């Protein structure tokens, strides 16, 4: 459920740990 | 959704170029690259953006063609809040805390899944402790 979101936070996770 | 114009007032096109020029391979950069890059700008690409270059462009992009993927990883609609509550989700007991292993599973089952050592390693990266303050969390990727 609320995949959308769950994308941006994975997305925003990786984005920080680059 | 941004076009190419506006996504260079955002970010510096020297740098989108200089990055392109660090990963390329003849003429091209594959989109795990162009992701990487991506991230190096300040930009969060999901699945969803290196699926729709590819389906248009195949694994290996243009200068051009990473520039307008670069476009598509802009995501203006982002805020903090759709993010507080996907994990709220899990928050039944309405604590606003969720422990680094509850964390683990939510970021390590559903969506473009981390590794379990990624996962591991961006909770421990962020707080010492056991419980995260979710919505703190979510304050300090957003940024």
């Amino acid at each position: 459920k609320n995949i959308p979101s769950l994308l941006r936070v994975q997305a925003h996770i990786r984005k920080k740990m680059v | 959704v941004a076009d190419i114009q506006q996504l260079e007032e955002k970010v510096d096109e020297s740098d989108v170029r200089i990055y392109f020029n660090e990963k390329s391979s003849g003429g091209k950069i594959s989109i795990d690259n162009a992701s990487y890059n991506a991230r190096k700008l300040g930009l969060a690409p999901s699945s969803i953006d290196e699926k729709k270059i590819k389906e248009l462009y195949g694994d290996n992009l243009t200068y051009e063609q990473y520039l307008e993927y670069l476009s598509i990883c802009v995501h203006d609609k982002d805020n903090v809040e759709e993010l507080i509550k996907m994990f709220a989700h899990f928050d039944n007991n309405c604590t606003g805390y969720l422990t680094k292993s509850q964390m683990k599973n939510i970021l390590t089952t559903w969506g473009d899944a981390l590794t379990d050592q990624e996962a591991i390693d961006a909770l421990n990266a962020f707080s010492s402790e056991d419980n995260i303050d979710y919505k703190l969390f979510c304050e300090d990727i957003l940024q």
